[PDB]
């Protein structure tokens, strides 16, 4: 239940 | 259009929040009121809590539920929602 | 530039959460390695639902219940520190 995420630098 | 790069719960839970997210994306121009949409959409469908994140510059270590959570992207915004 | 712009706490969890954040900003990059690590703290610390994210196009409006919430504007980037 503990999740990482980040995505697409712009 | 129809992207999605992780998505934790079944086919509908997140048909319906893509169907949501379109339609929220193209009634408001404000990510704010598309979040706030999206919770109370998401409240009075599903279940008493939703909670979700919209933005195009953010990420985050976040605790979300076993087998609830979803990430993708409209165009260029990136949405993640879940349970709590 | 330590400018906080919204919040619902008592004064001493919004300090120890801005001088945590200090610290996780100065020494990690990326945003993402900066809300990991203080959402991990503050999972170590306090409610093991603490949600820290991180950026310059967040927003989110979750159901929540009240008195644990900070969002402020540190320098050139938007900390946001909350429970729900």
């Amino acid at each position: 239940r503990h999740i990482d995420i980040q995505t697409d630098v712009y | 259009k129809a992207v999605i790069k992780n998505a934790d719960m079944s086919e509908e839970m997140q048909a319906d929040a893509v169907d949501c997210a379109t339609q929220a994306l193209e009634k408001y121009n404000i990510e704010k009121d598309i979040a706030a949409y999206i919770k109370k959409e998401f409240d009075r469908k599903h279940n008493p809590t939703w909670h979700c994140i919209v933005g195009r510059n953010f990420g985050s270590y976040v605790t979300h539920e076993t087998k609830h959570f979803i990430y993708f992207y409209l165009g260029q915004v990136a949405i993640l929602l879940f349970k709590s």
